[PDB]
């Protein structure tokens, strides 16, 4: 092909990431830096890197299945391009389905007006994607609010202390920042954040 | 899209805001009023003082009131996303 | 001409893509100030130095299932860049949290126009450190490392491992540390000033800090940036060295764990 | 005719996506994040993903009707832009009018100094586009205002609380972000968004 | 002639569009999204759509005067040179003329020190173009200033009120935006915009 | 495009702004004035206090005044989009 | 050969317009639009139109001397480029040489260690071009700084007024756009520019 | 292109800015001064208060002063576009 | 390209910045200090106030100081473009 | 076969400009415009222009020695290029070898694991190129970053001056650009630049 081909070259690397993960991971970060002020990292640069590293780290076993389950048997003989699509697709399906909400399913299957369904995997390819995305958004924002809390605590505390002494005049927005960074680092929790994302993915 | 309907929007919403914010700041008032009175009659007037009690009260407030306040929003928010296809017309 | 020698060239695509990945993945090292056709030159430059003597022969089968193979190479390339910039990022976060006590942070509110105050301080530190490479080697140590990666991780078939990633996805971590280490004395001071502005209030409630404090603390914030310059030059080489130890480890770790 | 060819390749697809849907979609989402502070969600990727999908679902009946209408006789590649144009526009048109305010048509029909107006195609090609697009804009901004109100409410609230407490120097618009966050998350309304833009789009 | 040809492939389209209209269209919107904060509508996507479409609606009579008077005898492809450009430019001439200020003519021709000037066709291309432009820009910035006033009023009001309350803390520009949205849509004026450019266009 | 006309623009618009914003902040004034007086005569002076009443008043204001204020804008806005083809000349 | 052919076809179109003029013009507008906030006028399209046109009027007479001098004997194609390049470069030469500072000449030539210089055409091209381009840049930025002054007057006046009483939060950038938008048209100045660049071009 | 001329630029321009902005903020001053004095002598001190009068004054100012201020700019702006071919040299 | 030389860069430059910006903001300080003191002793405390005088002072500053400040830059800038062929080595 | 051909278009001339100079030049100017805010210069047009001109100035003597030694005897096409290529490289060789560091030499001779080299010309064409590029880059940045610091320190002075007054709202970057201009031209600095790249290139 030519035209639609190049088109696919444009869209594809967006889709693949969308197809998998990483859309829920980044938002956690952006929510990070939105606490503790400025960018405090090169958003288009490093926080793309880290958030990619995790993603590969998580989805790895699925992949290893996919290869062991496909190329090495596809190289040589048996299936060609058909139960390739079947046997390689189905792990994606099941995987994705695991974290999907129950409702958004009913929502989009309803709007598209699909008849009686039997195979969950037989629920077609396209249908899953948006419900998946939306769900994962909900999850994401949840996790974010779980993040913020101690910091809000911080600002309230310091502001209060100031209010106690007649400090009304002074803008506590400045003072709290070094503490934020201190009591983030002294408790090491950055590890706790990357892990907390790692396990709480599925559990 | 009558200006009348557009008015009904505000008429409802601003009353919702009344519902939410009303109790809290009332308790704030009553607090600073009472202590501030005690700032007379053996005067003893500094500056902040009654501030600290005012943090107690509000803190209690969300405890006591809490969930049903939420319910308010939970209702009306939904109703909005309810009528949206009728808002076009 | 025809297609004959073309395909001979079409062997090399894989180490190419590896390399082009090396460069674009190391942007602030080799970046967008450079026109894209130079940054596409260095690949075809370097391979013909390295690429010969490499024993790799592959074929693009139907719909190239070997596209999966590509999923391999880029990773290694990526692997380096987003490590390295820690040494830069740890410096950027070194600058910012300084000026945030100064003139910088009053962009705290929501979305103004663009990131604004960024260049105030942190863009100086952006630069110096980016000079202090070329005392030694900007890309060279890297390129050598890559050369070794041609020995360790050859090509094809069973691609890779994991769990080294979370190690380097642990990483910083120390990003915020090495941020702290530099600016520690600065910050620890400026807190004291910020409070001493407070103590006046019980005596002088009316001092309305924008009348007084800032035209003071601005200069002092500059002085400290004059006198605490020297400590940088011995320090950075910790930063670089450590990461070289790492990439030594990691690059040496994962292959045997296959 | 390579001039005309690549010339068409340059702009053309943007035009093609103007022709349908997805405009009001994007405009809406882009109007989300202006409440709730920073970019947050990654406009590079997610928004365009959702926004594309929904369109696929929506136009889908018309779409496959097209694949039968255009692509199926296009087995012969039968006639390039002859009744691919007509048959193409018929669902385009009828759907479009179905979305088209009818006062606009009075406006542009008036200024166009038209003759007899009977068939939808007696309302010519060029007449549709400006009106229909203006319509889509209209509804878009309508919904747009429907969104914001509760958030503004929350912010007036918090602001008032702080002012009452003697918080004068706080950065409230920073503190209010998590609460906006939850009171969007808690309510599950993230569905009702894409139930709304789904139903109210066709109607 | 590969060289000159393909070079005109580089420049030509922007020229052809500049020859006509559509500039005074663009700058206006470009000054709209300056009100209402953020980039809002998708500049790479829609504004090009509107701005082009309006044109194709507008020039249409002259356009198919070029098709009928020009391309229909160009079935012969009689002469690739003379009255395609010249003749077809005759409506480009007049259409270009009647919209133009008179003063710029005397200014520019005054510079070139041309002799007796009577025929507008005796006023060549190179006298026309710049005057045509500087005129158009004058009009565009005119309208541009006509716009902003009410929005400005809104923000002045809100700001004044807040600061009156002791809101000094608050970010006023974040509150106003919805009002700016309704007070635009409430009055339906979005129609009246294209009514304005459309009617006021020619004269 | 006389500077005179350009002046007429402002002459009208600024008066429109007068019409809109005038009542609200007046009520604000009167409020803080009265309470602030009551901040004397059994002094009892804290800080914010009269703020809270000031939120009541403004809130009432949009209720009482409301629609006709809108009408103002609705008029003049239209008039603008009215004369636009004459503004060129 | 064709390697050479397309080789030059790659860079040439820039080269030609670079040769002479149009380099000061562009930079002047680029320094303009940064005054008045955002991109405003759409550089992607308009500027190339503007600055191409003004030149074509300005460089016109010399181009005519090429027409009679080169194009016209090129009708025969009597000699190719022999005295076409030379002869046509002559008006290019003296053209530029009127507009070139003489300090830059002695500078760069002094670097090249030239011998006796009397004939301007005894000064070869490679001494010509760069010195001239530096002279242009010098001018272009000279006028460049001469532009801004009134605008900065405005901005500082406004900013002073806002901060004069409360209002520390207002975004002056928007309130300061309109006035900058009047003083452009109100003083007519858009004619005054092209008059200025016009005349002061040659001198 | 003497640094001397370049200085003359600023010498003129900054004085122009003096001419424009001077009256307004002066009236602002006088306002807040007077009211702020009245904030003593039966003290009655809140916060904003005198802000509102300050919006009156400035509003009046553009009315009273108005056109001739414009004239200033109108002059000098032109003069700039006057000497531009001499600014090169 | 010693890190030592690279340090000398900053050592000079930052001191240059000291030279430039020092007087201005000092005068700003002294201003807000003095007026702010006068904000006591017959208190009369509003908000901005001393801002306006601070625009006077800075405005005077560039007048009084002016050219020699420029000279500083004019010197060192040149010196930079002086040693550039030695900066390579 | 559009693919191989039109893809191969870009490669070769880019290399031919990589051989000698036009590299460090572009780099330095790009770095410039990264200061002074926006593009502020016409990338597509001028800076490519300069970067061609200065090269054609500096490489002049070499090109001479070739024209003498190659082009004119190539008029015979006597040998299909061998000593044309070779004996034309030898000037490029020595010139190149001037400024290549030793570090890159020995280093890449190691990455080739080469045997002991006698003739530097015996260092083949292939090894010379990359070391050359890398080194000269390592000069380019060494100048370029040493350009900024005055500009950025101006930025500090500005921002400080503002914030000291209560100026909190402004994009001070814009108030910069004029001063960043005056101190560019007022100090004459341009000639200083092209004198630096003029000499310190060769030395």
């Amino acid at each position: 092909q030519t035209l639609v081909f190049i088109t696919s070259l444009t869209f594809l690397p967006a889709i693949l990431l969308m197809m998998t993960s990483f859309t829920r991971i980044i938002i956690v970060f952006g929510l990070l830096r939105n606490a503790l002020g400025t960018p405090s990292a090169p958003p288009n640069q490093v926080l793309l890197g880290l958030a990619l590293f995790l993603t590969f780290f998580i989805m790895s076993p699925v992949i290893d299945k996919i290869y062991v389950d496909a190329y090495q048997p596809f190289s040589e003989q048996k299936i060609s391009m058909q139960e390739a699509l079947d046997k390689g697709a189905q792990p994606l399906r099941a995987f994705m389905l695991r974290q999907t909400r129950e409702a958004d399913l009913a929502l989009f299957a309803r709007l598209a007006n699909s008849g009686p369904l039997q195979g969950p995997e037989a629920v077609p390819m396209r249908i899953l994607l948006p419900a998946y995305v939306t769900s994962e958004l909900k999850t994401a924002f949840q996790i974010g609010f779980t993040i913020f809390i101690p910091f809000l605590i911080i600002d309230l505390v310091i502001a209060s202390v100031l209010m106690a002494l007649g400090m009304m005049m002074v803008p506590p927005a400045t003072i709290a920042l070094p503490f934020k960074l201190m009591l983030f680092v002294l408790v090491d929790g950055w590890q706790l954040l990357v892990g907390s994302l790692a396990q709480s993915f599925y559990s | 899209m009558t200006p009348e309907s557009v008015m009904m929007m505000g008429t409802e919403a601003m009353k919702v805001a009344l519902a939410l914010a009303a109790p809290l700041l009332l308790v704030a008032l009553i607090t600073g009023l009472i202590i501030s009175i005690l700032q007379a009659a053996t005067q003893i007037n500094e500056m902040t003082l009654s501030f600290i009690p005012k943090i107690v009260a509000v803190f209690i407030a969300i405890i006591v009131a809490g969930p049903w306040m939420l319910n308010l929003l939970l209702d009306y928010v939904r109703t909005l996303f309810s009528n949206l296809p009728y808002i076009i017309g | 001409t025809s297609e004959q020698w073309l395909y001979w060239l079409h062997l090399y695509f894989w180490p190419l893509l590896r390399v082009l990945a090396l460069i674009s993945t190391a942007p602030i090292l080799s970046e967008r100030a450079i026109p894209k056709r130079v940054k596409l030159g260095l690949g075809i430059m370097i391979t013909l130095v390295i690429a010969p003597s490499l024993p790799a022969n592959d074929t693009p089968l139907f719909s190239i299932a070997a596209l999966w193979l590509a999923m391999q190479q880029i990773l290694i390339g990526i692997a380096l860049g987003f490590t390295m910039q820690f040494a830069f990022a740890a410096v950027r976060t070194a600058g910012e949290f300084i000026g945030l006590q100064m003139g910088l942070s009053f962009a705290t509110f929501v979305d103004p126009g663009s990131h604004l105050n960024m260049p105030v301080l942190a863009r100086i530190m952006d630069m110096l450190a980016m000079l202090l490479f070329l005392t030694f080697n900007g890309h060279l140590w890297l390129i050598s490392l890559l050369v070794d990666t041609f020995h360790t991780l050859p090509i094809g078939s069973n691609p890779v491992n994991s769990n080294a990633f979370m190690a380097l996805a642990r990483a910083g971590g120390l990003i915020f540390l090495n941020g702290l280490m530099l600016a520690l004395p600065v910050i620890t001071l400026l807190l004291t000033l910020n409070l001493a502005l407070g103590l006046l209030n019980r005596m002088a409630p009316q001092l309305s800090i924008f009348v007084i404090g800032f035209p003071l603390t601005l200069t002092v914030g500059i002085m400290l940036m004059a006198a605490l310059m020297p400590l940088i030059a011995p320090f950075c080489e910790h930063l670089f060295s450590e990461i070289f130890n790492l990439l030594a480890d990691i690059v040496s770790e994962m292959p045997i764990n296959n």
